[PDB]
């Protein structure tokens, strides 16, 4: 009934930095999941809304095709591998939960969170 | 669009005072608003649903509203604690994208 | 689908005193397909000779 | 384009279109892919096309 995030630090730019997240709780196939990426002294970007199953993604305009994700059911694994960092990609990223088959509504409970930096 | 934010809300302990995001058509007057404040050191965590309603509960010191393209929170029986910084989230469904856009970023004195 | 009544006939009849006329014409424009139509009774011409 | 080999109008049409957004309701995170059209066809449009 909640999600923890994972250890990372710093990385050289230009590469590839995998992040992730579990999950646990309620049933699986009926709730989208949200990651939003948060700047620190900012305010925070959408990143991205994925339904569980099939896989199905979709992804903001400033980061559609740059970043890649991956889901699981089974495993109940979220991961992201960033690429291209700049030093605008030092921020802190959060796993979400939505409604349900919506995403339209109010945000369930994000992480702890995963700061990265170049 | 841009969701346009006073950069910080000044305040004293004991008294009310509004903060609010002004959007740009088809942003604030479309759809919902959503109100998020940010307490130091700590997960975010939601404070309101569409404005007419509190989600579990809190005590009704704190009223939303919505003005045309904009969307106003009066705050009531400020303390200390409640020093931190409030966001607004929106669908905006523009131009080239269409994202869960942010507000700008304000401070509570 | 389409059902609607039918025609008028004649009740059964014989291969002789043809005594039956239907001439009808049929055209399709702008996606509207007509059907025109007028029967004939008791024509007493048997070989042929519209 | 899409009045080009699926439908056009009538030429002296009378009538009028009502259109408004189906974001809610016709889309999908995993994408519809039911909804399709047409690209290829040896001749040009005209009026009533199904
Ligand atoms: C109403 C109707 O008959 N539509 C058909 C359409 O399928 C076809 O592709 C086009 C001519 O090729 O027009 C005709």
């Amino acid at each position: 009934v909640q999600l923890v995030q994972s250890g990372a630090e710093v990385k050289k730019p230009g590469a590839s930095v995998k992040v992730s997240c579990k999950a646990s709780g309620y049933t699986f196939s009926s709730y989208y999941i949200h990651w939003v990426r948060q700047a620190p002294g900012q305010g925070p970007e959408w990143m991205a809304i994925i339904n569980p199953g099939d896989g199905g993604a979709s992804y903001a305009q400033k980061f559609q095709g740059r970043v890649t994700l991956t889901r699981d059911t089974s495993t109940s694994t979220l991961y992201m591998e960033l690429s291209s960092l700049r030093s605008e990609d030092t921020a802190v990223y959060y796993c979400a939960r939505a409604e349900g088959s919506s995403w339209l509504g109010w945000f369930d409970p994000w992480g702890q969170g995963t700061l990265v930096t170049v | 669009s841009v969701l346009t934010q006073p950069p910080s809300a000044s305040g004293t302990p004991g008294q009310r005072v509004t903060i609010s995001c002004s959007g740009s058509s088809s942003n604030i007057g479309s759809n919902y608003v959503y109100w998020y404040q940010q307490l130091p050191g700590t997960a975010p965590k939601l404070l309101i649903y569409r404005n007419n309603q509190r989600p579990s509960g809190v005590p009704d010191r704190f009223s939303g509203s919505r003005s045309g393209t904009s969307a106003s929170l009066a705050i009531s029986g400020l303390r200390s604690e409640d020093e931190a910084d409030y966001y607004c989230a929106a669908w905006d469904d523009g131009l080239s994208g269409s994202g869960w856009v942010f507000g700008g970023g304000t401070k509570l004195t | 689908e389409y059902v609607s009544q039918p025609f008028l006939m004649d009740l059964e009849g014989k291969q002789g005193n043809f005594k039956n006329l239907r001439e009808f014409v049929f055209k399709n424009i702008d996606g509207y397909f007509k059907i025109y139509s007028k029967h004939t009774p008791i024509i007493v011409r048997e070989p042929e000779d519209l | 384009n899409i009045a080009d080999y699926n439908y056009k109008l009538p030429d002296d049409f009378t009538g009028c279109v009502i259109a408004w957004n189906s974001n809610k309701l016709d889309s999908k995170v995993s994408g519809n892919y039911n909804y399709l059209y047409r690209l290829f066809r040896k001749s040009n449009l005209k009026p009533f096309e199904r």
